[PDB]
Parts: C-alpha cells; structure tokens; sequence
C-alpha cells in the first residue's frame, strides 16, 4: 500500500 | 486474540504492526525511535506500522516507518524460547500524538493477580483461522508461578510469566506474537508462546519484561 522502502 | 473484543479505535496507541508484505507480528513503542517485540518474529526486512486500527484500510493516522536495525537478545534460545525479546530501531523517529504514544517500561515486576490488557491482530478462532482487520483486546490476569509451572512442567524459566485463564477460551494466538501485555500502565509482557491457543490448562506464556530493563536501556544507548 503506502510507505516505501530504501531501506 | 481468542475470546477478546474489538478495541476502541486508537485506544492502544503504543501497539504496532510489523509488516513484510502483510502483518506478521505485533510490537510496542517504548521510545520515539524504538519498538520492542519477540525474537521468534525475526525477519530480515520489516516495516513498522504505527497508529493502526484497521490494518486493511488506510485511515489517515498511520505512520509507516522502516526498521533500520533489528537486535535480537544475544541469549535467545530457539528451543526453550528463553529471552524471547527483540529491539527494532526505526529509520526515522515516530511522531508522538494522540494515536501514537509510548508505553512505560516496568518499574517493578507485577504481582500475581494483576489485571493486564493484551492486544493484537492475531488469529481469533480456537478452531480454524481468522485474522481480523480490526485490533483485538483482551483483559487477563497474571497467574502465579505455581499455576504457570504446573501447566508447563520444566518449561518455564525465570524470564517467563503466564497470563490468562486456565479454563481456556481467552488467549493470545499466532499473529499476536511480539505484542504487548500492559498492566497498570507498564509493559510487563511480550506475547511469546504457548501450546496452541485458548486450550484449557494451557495459558499463554510471555516474556517477563521486568527482567530486561537494563538490557533495553543499554542497547538503546549503544545504538
Ligand atoms: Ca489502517
């Protein structure tokens, strides 16, 4: 869904 | 959670969901940058979801922060589940508000009979599987050493406490692991193990947090 990686 | 009730929305602000594509374990926010959970929940990559109530829908109060560091207790024993505790450092500080807050560490261990609140999004059925979207709650007392040790002969260490009901029907289950047991405003337990869920004479076993304050403190200061 929503918030991403990196990391 | 078996035999619980749906918690009022955002009424357990320290509760977190650990996600790796989907919810797999719970945890507790103890600092703006640190979450405490169970070591058997270990996974290489984890996203920490705060401010959750309905894990299947974006409600607008959520903060999703990825874990930067995952530290399992150095003496965790996979066979006995002794020292089933893990610390997760967030890549950025959580912002504390009405829906996201910390829970205090214990000032002392808890007396037998102390009323606690257990929460999680784990399995809710005693027969079969059913994972809820809405956070579940359960009120349960800390059991004496006697009732705990008689239930699991030779398997309870000094780092474990039993919380629950010997009649069965009410207990934490798979998916609740790593989640909080809060008694009088203090984090006293972490959902760890048991023989199944909600079986009579087999109450949930929890990591006894009051033994780990020093380790928690030392670890947070070092990293
Ligand atoms: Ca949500």
């Amino acid at each position: 869904p929503d918030a991403l990686a990196l990391a | 959670i078996v035999g619980g009730y749906t918690c009022a929305a955002n009424s357990i602000p320290y509760q977190v969901s650990l996600n790796s594509g989907s919810h797999f374990c719970g945890g507790s926010l103890i600092n703006s940058q640190w979450v405490v959970s169970a070591a058997h929940c270990y996974k290489s990559r984890i996203q920490v979801r705060l401010g959750e109530h309905n894990i299947d829908v974006l409600e607008g109060n959520e903060q999703f922060i990825n874990a930067a560091k995952i530290i399992t207790h150095p003496n965790f024993n996979g066979n006995t589940l002794d020292n089933d505790i893990m610390l997760i450092k967030l890549s950025s500080p959580a912002t504390l508000n009405s829906r996201v807050a910390t829970v205090s560490l214990p000032r002392s261990c808890a007396a037998a009979g102390t009323e606690c609140l257990i929460s999680g999004w784990g399995n809710t059925k005693s027969s079969g599987s059913s994972y809820p979207s809405l956070l579940q709650c359960l009120k349960a007392p800390v059991l004496s050493d006697s009732s705990c040790k008689s239930s699991y002969p030779g398997q309870i260490t000094g780092n474990m406490i039993c919380v629950g009901f010997l009649e069965g029907g009410k207990d934490s289950c798979q998916g609740d692991s790593g989640g909080p047991v809060v008694c009088n405003g203090q984090l006293q337990g972490i959902v760890s193990w048991g023989y199944g869920c909600a079986q009579k004479n087999k109450p949930g076993v929890y990591t006894k947090v009051c033994n780990y304050v020093n380790w928690i403190q030392q670890t947070i200061a070092a990293n």
